[PDB]
RNA sequence: UAAAUCGAGAG
DNA sequence: ATACGCTCTCTGCTTATCGGTAG
DNA sequence: CTACCGATAAGCAGATCTCTCGATTGCGTAT
């Protein structure tokens, strides 16, 4: 995970704002996300340059058995893109494999938005 | 926290769990539910019950070449010598099958006419893997030594623990075969309220006739047969 | 980290906190070479983290074990762990016997329901006795004096006790036998300096056996 | 691995004659500061083993203390050289306070006292006897970072806190009279310690704990 | 008959008794009851080394550092490739 | 429990499930995704099973994970070694895509569990009955069409699209 | 006019 | 047509029982 | 030897934001 966000970092870095085809103050998907009006850094980089490496609970992807990430990835495949790197953008789509990967997340983000609330309205009645 | 579940239906899509749990003391127990509560039996008595077995058969049946493997070796040794110790009467197949009809009658609603032998036999076909059904005396003696050596297996962590979450062990109940089982159970329980019938009939009435057939219909109407209801 | 420690603080005022931990200061005189070995002489070590394999002979026909215990090699644990051969064989001897005769006595009352050399010098023989006398029922008893790299030893029981497993008992006791320990200390770290100042990071709380090194801490 | 015994001790006598100081009688910085070698030959014979019953010692109140506590007395330190407590220590200990008029003696033992030597503790009023451990006092508590500093307040400024924010005893702060700083100060129930705080937002200030 | 720590009948195969747990020389079957001397069977020695996993510690990890070929019948027969080209579709077979 | 997870790929859609109480727990099947509903015709199987190397388990005096437990709708059939085993299963892959074996229904799941260093016990298992989740893949030798389950899924490569395929290491 | 339980939703 | 009996918890506290003291 | 002071192993209790709809509500003898 490490070196797959190394990697991230290396593309955002060189792709935006030098890479983009409008620029800010003309780009304003670029003007609503520096100014803060809506949206950061990562959401316009995900966007443009990739969605990078999908984290689940801090891990990666969860492995079956036979040590396949996904029916379509060879038992122990040494890729990025098998433990959950997703090379692509929202721009350009994304393949299968990575779809269903940001699927797990954000369906792993979901679960924790509806726990979340559940955890903390006792810890505040209690100190009240 | 080890053991091996197993989920039988019979032809009818109707389902019986059996459970061996393995006991830190060294005995696997067989764990299945009849009504609405548990019950337990060590498995050697199952596994004797099933058929006419020796006790090498067992020990061949489990342990395979793998003579050397001393884990196995002790383990079964520690089953078979536990067994031998609670239980120095069972001898043969049919005694233990008595033993087990005597303790499984009164839960059963088992017959006055049943002998206990049959009625362990029943025992047995109503309870352990009912997926072989009948008949398959011999399939369930060897998918229970399959189990055992699995449960033996994975207490030595020669595998994995599966996953019931993992949408590969599962399947899905479609709705229309429970709507076949309910009623099939709503059936089971007609047939215990005429019965319960013409027995609050014995104890009060008197104007009885098995081979009547006006006692038939007349005793036939006093049940709520409104199973569609 | 987060709302569970929340959870621990205000709503119920643990005093079993799940992780305890303890920062400890670092006099500037000390080195981190120092450093690092301070921590290891601080932080628990069973006495199953040396061992290396166990085999039990078990010969019935009085009961006959052959308890032996292979280690790692005497330069690895000595340099892992800081544990020498001397401190190692008295833990066994006085600690190790101790609890594993105790749990076959208990297990007996629930239930009642290369070739290592054979010659030994003269101090050994009486080191044996000493064992066999303090102990129940060991017979036989020997350590690698030389190179501390294995230790077998005998253990009798009575003709008529069934069959015990006596592998689950050496495992569970020797994760419980305990060559060096602090009370309520399990580990100690040195992790990398934060906000400038150097602290050890240990697993446990114990002030009063802290409070001894004056040296270090 | 006896220096390491007689290090030990020395720094519990150092701590003892810091905590004596700090309760208001008088011991000059030259007991306190006491080189460890200093220390071996003023209590350490030819063998190097230390005893216990030259370092009982004893201490009275300065001169700010009396005018401002007129009720304390002399103080009477024993050390037991004994391993243990029994009943004969502890009454002799008692008597010995007696005999010699003693407002106060606290007592350090080795590793326990006996709960039969336990029970002649609070024998005698009005003349307490407090029970510290060596092993509790190889390091002084109000040396400690985190620790304020508790000052225990006379009477009269008891009587000023309780008038300027009009209180019942009560409905102060309390602290544990077993809890280590109030057996350091030597705390009877019902006076107070005056706590000076250093704060995240705004620097000393002051705060009141009654001990109950 | 004698496997491993327990002995078994040569009749029938119950589970004979232990040995030490009789009166000597004579062992007799729990069910079929045939005479089993206590001679020859001297040596019940069983081994058992630990799991090689029951003790983890940090000195223990120190010793551990487009075309498809398919076997259709058996080993003997030669592997079966079934190649299908992307520059035509066109698939076949080759023993 | 709540978890998405890798084996439900093809049965199990992994967007359509509510946000909320039910995330993860109420979810939907992918389109293609058809359960059975009646048993298939497994008397057969036995037959050719036998002929293909299995020994029959009625005296074959074998047990454990170190030979291949070939199974059936939960009756132990017979004992063959893993790679015979691995054989067979491909085999009979072979033989139910390619409809002409009377004996082999098309809907009958395949799954074979390799040998493994503590992994899933080992074994060929073979399952025709009722309630099982099928979805239909392509079968690449014979360009045909295959009907796989979960169980038989986790240890077999099916590229997600033809361009994607690999030499030797993809069957679907 | 009421109450539970189940089910479905919204923020 | 009709009336009256009914199968995968976190934090403690609280209880029962087991050793040691000293009486 | 016997009675008091604890010291755990086991058992037991309560507990872990508002709002909008719809649908059902029991049987089993005895007279
Ligand atoms: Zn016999």
């Amino acid at each position: 995970s490490s070196k797959v966000n190394a990697i991230t970092s290396q593309v955002v870095s060189k792709c935006v704002p030098d890479g983009t085809m409008k620029k800010f103050p003309c780009n304003s998907m670029q003007a609503m996300a520096l100014s803060g009006a809506k949206g950061s850094n990562v959401n316009v980089s995900q966007i443009m340059c990739l969605l990078g490496q999908q984290a689940l609970e801090g891990r990666r992807v969860p492995v079956m058995v036979s040590g396949k990430t996904l029916p379509s990835f060879k038992p122990y495949e040494t890729d990025a893109m098998a433990g959950g790197y997703v090379k692509g953008r929202f721009y350009s789509g994304i393949k299968p494999q990575e779809y269903y990967f940001h699927c797990m997340a954000g369906r792993e983000g979901l679960i924790d938005t509806a726990v979340k609330t559940s955890r903390s309205g006792y810890l505040q009645r209690c100190l009240t | 926290h080890y053991g091996i579940q197993i989920r039988s239906v019979r032809p009818d899509q109707t389902s019986q769990t059996n459970v061996l749990h393995y006991l830190n003391d060294g005995q696997v127990t067989f764990r299945f539910s009849w009504r609405k509560n548990e019950y337990l039996v060590p498995v050697v008595m199952i596994l004797k019950a099933l058929c006419h077995t020796s006790d090498r058969e067992i020990f061949d049946g489990i342990i395979g070449n793998d003579v050397k493997d001393s884990f196995l070796t002790d383990r079964l040794e520690l089953l078979l010598r536990g067994f031998k110790k609670r239980y120095p009467h069972l001898q043969n197949r049919t005694q233990v099958l008595q033993y087990l009809g005597d303790k499984f009658r009164v839960v059963f609603q088992a017959s006055p006419d049943q002998s206990d032998l049959e009625v362990g036999q029943e025992v047995l076909d109503r309870i352990v893997l009912v997926h072989l059904g009948k008949d398959g005396s011999q399939d369930k003696f060897r998918m229970l030594l399959f189990m055992i050596r699995k449960l033996y297996s994975l207490v030595a962590g020669e595998c994995s623990p599966d996953n019931p979450d993992a949408t590969q062990h599962q399947e899905v109940l479609l709705g229309g075969f429970l709507y076949g089982m309910i009623l099939k159970e709503k059936i089971d329980e007609y047939l215990q309220n005429i019965i319960a019938q013409v027995r609050m009939d014995i104890n009060r009435g008197m104007a009885i006739n098995f081979k009547d057939k006006r006692y038939m219909s007349r005793v036939l109407m006093r049940v709520n047969e409104n199973i569609g209801s | 980290l987060g709302i569970p420690r929340l959870r621990e603080i205000v709503m119920t005022a643990s005093a079993a906190i799940k992780t305890p931990q303890m920062t400890l200061p670092i006099w500037n005189d000390v080195s981190d070479e120092q450093a690092d070995t301070f921590c290891k002489s601080i932080s628990k070590v069973l006495l199953s983290e040396v061992i290396d394999k166990v085999i039990v002979t078990e010969t019935t026909g009085a009961r006959s074990y052959v308890i032996h215990m292979r280690f790692f090699d005497n330069n690895e644990y000595s340099e892992e762990y800081d544990v020498s051969k001397e401190e190692l064989q008295n833990v066994i001897s006085n600690q190790f016997i101790h609890l594993l005769e105790a749990a076959i006595v208990k297990e007996i009352k629930k239930q009642k329901r290369v070739e290592a050399n054979n010659n030994m010098n003269k101090v050994q023989r009486d080191r044996q006795s000493a064992i066999i006398s303090h102990h129940r029922f060991i017979t036989k008893y020997n350590f690698d004096d030389e190179s501390g790299k294995w230790c077998e030893f005998k253990l009798e029981l009575a003709a008529d006790t069934e069959k015990l497993l006596m592998v689950n008992i050496v495992e569970e006791i020797c994760r419980k036998s305990i060559i060096r320990q602090i009370p309520h200390i399990d580990r100690c770290v040195h992790p990398e300096p934060e906000n400038g100042k150097r602290v050890l990071v240990t697993e446990g709380v114990n002030f009063q056996a802290m409070w001894d090194q004056e040296a270090f801490i | 691995e006896n220096e390491r015994n007689i290090s030990r001790l020395w720094r519990a006598f150092r701590t003892v004659k810091e905590m004596v100081k700090d309760r208001g009688y008088f011991i000059t910085q030259e007991e306190v500061e006491l080189p460890l070698e200093d220390f071996k030959a003023k209590y350490c014979d030819s063998m190097g083993r230390p005893q216990r019953k030259m370092m009982s010692f004893q201490a009275n109140p300065t001169e700010e203390s009396i005018s401002k506590f007129p009720d304390m007395g002399s103080l009477w330190v024993e050390f037991c050289d004994e391993p243990s407590v029994g009943v004969k220590t502890m009454k002799t200990f008692v008597i010995h306070i007696q005999e010699k008029n003693f407002q106060t003696g606290i007592f350090v033992y080795q590793n326990n006292i006996t709960p039969s030597a336990m029970k002649l503790v609070p024998s005698i009023p009005p003349a307490t006897i407090e029970t510290f451990n060596e092993a509790a006092l190889v390091v002084n508590i109000t040396h400690h970072e985190l620790v304020p500093k508790h000052i225990r307040l006379s009477s009269d400024e008891k009587r000023e806190l309780l008038k300027r924010y009009r209180l019942k005893e009560s409905q102060l702060p309390r602290i544990q009279r077993a809890d280590p700083v109030a057996l350091y100060l030597g705390l009877k129930r019902g006076e107070v310690v005056k706590i000076i705080r250093k704060s995240e937002t705004s620097g000393r200030y002051a705060s009141y704990r009654i001990c109950m | 008959s004698v496997v491993g720590s327990l002995i078994f009948c040569l009749d029938c195969g119950d589970l004979l008794e232990n040995p030490n747990a009789v009166l000597g020389s004579n062992v007799e079957c729990s069910q079929c009851k045939a005479i089993y001397p206590k001679s020859q069977f001297s040596n019940l020695k069983v081994v058992t080394t630990t799991a090689d996993d029951a003790f983890p510690s940090s000195l223990r990890a120190k010793k551990s550092v487009n075309y498809h070929t398919l076997q259709l019948r058996s080993a003997d027969e030669g592997a079966t490739v079934f190649y299908t080209c992307t520059s035509c579709g066109y698939k076949f077979r080759t023993n | 429990v709540r978890k998405l997870l890798p084996e439900s790929w093809g049965f199990l859609c992994p967007v359509h499930t509510p946000d909320g109480s039910p995330c993860g727990l109420l979810n939907h099947f992918a389109h293609k995704c058809r359960i059975s509903t009646q048993q298939s015709d497994v008397s057969r199987i036995p037959s050719i099973l036998y002929s293909l190397g299995v020994a029959p388990a009625s005296h074959t005096f074998a047990a454990g994970p170190s030979l291949c437990c070939v199974q059936i709708d939960g009756k132990i059939i017979g004992w063959v070694s893993h790679e015979q085993g691995k054989i067979i299963a491909d085999t009979l892959r072979y033989w139910k895509v390619e409809g002409k074996t009377p004996g082999l229904p098309i809907d009958l799941e395949i799954g074979y569990v390799p040998p493994s260093t503590r992994g899933q016990y080992p074994g060929l298992y073979l399952f025709g009955g009722h309630s099982r989740m099928l979805r239909p893949v392509r079968y690449l030798p014979l360009d045909k069409e295959d009907i796989v389950g979960p169980f038989e899924q986790v240890y077999m490569n099916i590229a997600v699209t033809p361009q994607e395929i690999q030499n030797n290491v993809h069957t679907h």
